RNA sequence: UACCUGGUUGAUCCUGCCAGUAGCAUAUGCUUGUCUCAAAGAUUAAGCCAUGCAUGUCUAAGUACGCACGGCCGGUACAGUGAAACUGCGAAUGGCUCAUUAAAUCAGUUAUGGUUCCUUUGGUCGCUCGACUUGGAUAACUGUGGUAAUUCUAGAGCUAAUACAUGCCGACGGGCGCUGACCCCCUUCGCGGGGGGGAUGCGUGCAUUUAUCAGUGGUGACUCUAGAUAACCUCGGGCCGAUCGCACGCCCGGCGGCGACGACCCAUUCGAACGUCUGCCCUAUCAACUUUCGAUGGUAGUCGCCGUGCCUACCAUGGUGACCACGGGUGACGGGGAAUCAGGGUUCGAUUCCGGAGAGGGAGCCUGAGAAACGGCUACCACAUCCAAGGAAGGCAGCAGGCGC
RNA sequence: AGCGUAUAUUAAAGUUGCUGCAGUUAAAAAGCUCGUAGUUGGAUCUUGGGAGCGGCCGUCCCCUGCUCGGCGCCGGCCCGAAGCGUUUACUUUGAAAAAAUUAGAGUGUUCAAAGCAGGCCGCCUGGAUACCGCAGCUAGGAAUAAUGGAAUAGGACCGCGG
């Protein structure tokens, strides 16, 4: 099949190697997962030593970590924006490790709001008619308010994250190989990384 | 090959088994076990060739399949089971106890012990290891794990285990002025007192050892096994006490004993 | 100045987006009595294969050569000269074996003819298996 | 034992080769009483093969309702021996040959802190807070068939499991991190300020994947081994015993040892795999070679058991050479070794031990811990067997043996 | 109870010459000079004492300086140790190096080639040792042979100013 070995190609000098043995098994090669965005699809692969290796073929959810304040939530992937390796992997919207994807902002917003007693997203003037969010932002007992006021002291999020929350899609980087483990675990882009990537996609925009 | 080998040609077999050339083609490929294949002595070789109870492979099978032999207080009915350095072979019906320890030369001694001494053994620690919930583990030379050791034992110390319970009684710490047997190299079976350890970052640390007659010899730290505090052996030693007198002296002792014998 | 390529250059060990109210550097001593140099501790480059500030561990052989070429990037060719002993004629013959070697951007100003000590580590590339640990400048070079 | 002798001239002294002289190992000639050892289809054809064998397997301990034998009182399922068959395991070792192969193989030296590991051995196996034993098929066996044909098999009726599946209870009473209703106490007249408890809800163990924080043991050196926190858990599924055998017990229906088998993870053993440094025969009538279809590096991935141009994308213009690269030849598998030898040395090493490669030539894969396996499968070239003419089965460089050479 | 022939190879072959050949005339020195790799390169830096035993003789010892307990004595001296010291080639020691083969210790296979056995009126033995170039590793030596150090002083040391 596909051989993954050194003896098929030229030496440090540029001489041709003559193959002293035919293709071995341990010099193996399987086709690329090229994992897409759809409903969950994973196929199992029996690998060397009789272990298992999961091919994510389609994947829409992943365990992402906004690790500024240590808040990680399982989130719904929507589409891919930028890819450092190749540009056609964004056209044919394939997940690979170190992609840039948009993720559902709602689990992070929910947590931030329920933790800090302030709103996030929620543009100015928009009426909060449901008023179960009212009970999450109001009605505290005596000393719990001492706890939530010494908390919300350092509740200040950065502007470039606020912008994304107001739209409703955060930028995250896939830190787990989706082809190998059958996952899409990542982390939300922040500060210097976020500025660098927003600029790279705007140069791509033109 | 395309997998693990199962045969061992009689010429390619470890030499200290002292196998002849014209008996057969193959030698007993020792079963996998606690000791290494080149540093073991298979139960078949010890039982039939040294003691000469059995005459053939069938007789060794017959002697052991009656559950008679007991290596480290546990019954073994396996002819190619690797019995190695610091083991207590306990044949129950004859009422004998043997301990495998290196003769003055590069071979195993048929060394009979007392049943009071045949209830412990002297294990060297190979690695100290932190468990899954801060549970410290020892791993000894004979592939034997003990968890919750002494918090003092470290990576080149010797421990004394009880043979039924399998737990530490005492330990000899690796430092100067401690009895050590050499268990590898050309100095295989020399008993001496540690003189100096010389650290070599990246390479193998070399340890200088002094014999009982002011004979001094070095060996890399991999091939050392401390068996005593000061000059005190913690087990019984074989006849000679790991000295290795010269071929000139060994000639003199042999023929002088022959002259006096007649 | 750094982060020229598509992907974001950073040290994977440290976290750089801690909520607050200069960047700390990951580095390590590499043993065998080698001094972790100053451009490693203080500097602001990103190198996977820098033996002081990156993911690579020195183990096995430690050799020395003399710098020949420095044309390919973050890598040098050193030239190791020895004598081979033919036994028929009780004489030697002068031989050489030039090998590809990873030079960290730590060792800023290195010229050809410098006596460069290298240490063996995991295969870094097709032909590269060694990494520069120290540099000794050629006899003089004061003026 | 560090050795010479004949032959150019009419005679001489030299250069110089031809011929003698001795061992060695293949063939061959003539000859052969005894006895102990012992090589042998390597050289040419890694050419071709008729036939027969060369790999199977049951213990007191996975499944026996074959009367195939056989105890008896059978009425309380199963005496026992045991064909077959399902299950597990082995068939990757051994054996044969030397065609490939010239920094390749291989040898000495080291590395995996860059990995995988059946088995053996020693650890782990109420650490998880939520059933006195479940499910429905199949084989053997009875029965009916098809084909010129083979270790080919379709249909019917029945019945097992450590095959294939599904799943409890227990331990189990609570801890432990958040969540926080509600409450008593004191300093200030009082706001305020200080802790104490605390209904409820969520979460939990090892393994897997990701991100963040701190600093039990070890190394020359970890982004190590442990500890904490926030989550995730692949439905083509990690673990957390619906298994078997001899013993038979311990007090008012109750009531425990000794073994076999299995199982995620860790170590150990047997290894394998990929790297480090040095080393090989002849050739210049082989002087330049490599590279956008990867040649040498850089960043990001893909694949892999892991490290890497191993393979993609975008960059950079490198890398090797008179110290013989690149190409070519080899009547070349490499080494331990063998014959010859004063001392140097020359030639040989297919050949019983270690390593490599191959099963007529190339390529692809199944199952498994381990194979790119051929006494396994799938084609395509070459060759070739049996044909009721439709189809079918092949692989001796295993042991014998036959042609050909 | 063996001997003759055919061919491959070794010594004789100092007729491949490193040890160890030749080049006026026997075969052979480029027609001549320059010249980069290659090989090879003058002399020069440590001599010298203290002390001891036999018979002026001989042979044995001593030759950079600086954090932790006991010969201990009194923060003082000694030792012990963890860290040190321009590099390499050379030589000596040590470590690690599969067996079989060769060299070789033992042993009346009836002798021998072999073999790893055996011997004593249950017991006593054996199954050694040496060599294994080159490369890597280790610790002594410092002759010989390379290489380095102050010369627009960014010299060493010594202390203050920072």
């Amino acid at each position: 099949g596909i051989s993954r070995d050194n003896w098929h190609k030229r030496r440090k000098t540029g001489g041709k190697r003559k193959p002293y043995h035919k293709k071995r098994k341990y010099e193996l090669g399987r086709p690329a997962a090229n994992t897409k965005i759809g409903p969950r699809r994973i196929h199992t692969v029996r690998v060397r030593g009789g272990n298992k290796k999961y091919r994510a073929l389609r994947l829409d959810v992943g365990n992402f970590s906004w690790g500024s304040e240590c808040c990680t939530r399982k989130t719904r992937i929507i589409d891919v924006v930028y890819n450092a390796s190749n540009n056609e992997l964004v056209r044919t919207k394939t997940l690979v490790k170190n992609c840039i994807v948009l993720i559902d902002s709602t689990p992070y917003r929910q947590w931030y709001e329920s933790h800090y007693a302030l709103p996030l997203g929620r543009k100015k003037g928009a009426k909060l008619t449901p008023e179960e969010e009212e009970i999450l932002n109001k009605k505290r007992s005596k000393k719990i308010q001492k706890k939530y006021d010494e908390r919300k002291k350092n509740a200040k999020i950065s502007s470039l994250l606020e912008e994304q929350f107001q739209q409703g899609k955060l930028l995250a980087c896939i830190a787990s190989r989706p082809g190998q483990c059958g996952r899409a675990d990542g982390y939300v882009l922040e500060g210097k990384e976020l500025e660098f990537y927003l600029r790279k996609i705007k140069a791509r925009k033109g | 090959a395309r997998g693990p080998k199962k045969h061992l040609k009689r010429v390619a077999a470890p030499k200290h088994w002292m196998l002849d050339k014209l008996t057969g083609v193959f030698a007993p490929r020792p079963s996998t076990g606690p000791h290494k294949l080149r540093e073991c002595l298979p139960l078949i070789i010890f039982l039939r060739n040294k003691l000469k109870y059995a005459l053939t492979g069938d007789e060794v099978k017959k002697i052991c399949m009656q559950r008679f032999i007991k290596i480290d207080g546990k019954v073994r009915a396996d002819i190619t089971y690797p019995a190695g350095f610091m083991d207590v072979i306990s044949i129950d019906k004859t009422g004998e106890n043997f301990r495998l320890i290196y003769d003055t030369k590069g071979r195993f001694a048929v060394h009979r012990i007392t049943p009071e001494e045949a209830k412990y053994k002297l294990c060297k620690v190979r690695k100290i290891f932190v468990g899954t919930k801060g549970i410290p583990h020892l791993v000894t030379h004979d592939a034997r794990t003990i968890r919750y050791p002494d918090p003092l034992i470290k990576v080149n110390d010797t421990i004394q285990i009880d043979l039924e319970t399998g737990k530490i009684t005492d330990f000899i710490k690796f430092d100067t002025g401690n009895l050590c047997m050499v268990t590898g190299g050309a100095n295989l079976g020399r008993i001496g007192v540690i003189t100096n350890r010389e650290r070599h970052p990246g390479s193998f640390d070399v340890v200088h050892v002094k014999d009982a007659n002011g004979n001094s010899f070095a060996t890399r730290l991999s091939n050392i096994f401390v068996i005593g505090k000061g000059n005190k052996p913690w087990i019984s030693l074989p006849r000679g006490k790991g000295i290795r007198l010269t071929i000139a002296e060994e000639r003199d002792k042999r023929l002088a004993a022959k002259q006096s014998s007649g | 100045d750094i982060q020229t390529e598509r992907a974001y250059q950073k040290q994977p060990t440290i976290f750089q987006n801690k909520k607050r109210v200069k960047l700390p550097r990951y580095y390590k001593n590499i043993g065998l009595g080698f001094k972790t140099p100053k451009e490693a501790i203080e500097g602001t480059y990103i190198d996977k294969k820098c033996p002081f500030t990156g993911n690579v561990s020195i183990r096995g052989r430690i050799l020395s050569g003399v710098v020949t070429k420095m044309k390919m990037q973050r890598t040098i060719v050193i030239r190791r000269d020895y004598l081979h002993y033919i036994r028929k004629y009780n004489r030697f013959e002068k031989r050489h074996k030039n090998m590809s070697v990873h030079l960290s951007p730590c060792f800023r100003d290195v010229q050809i003819g410098d006596i460069v000590t290298v240490g063996e580590c995991r295969p870094l590339s097709k032909t590269v298996r060694f990494n520069v640990l120290k540099v000794t400048k050629a006899a003089g070079t004061k003026k």
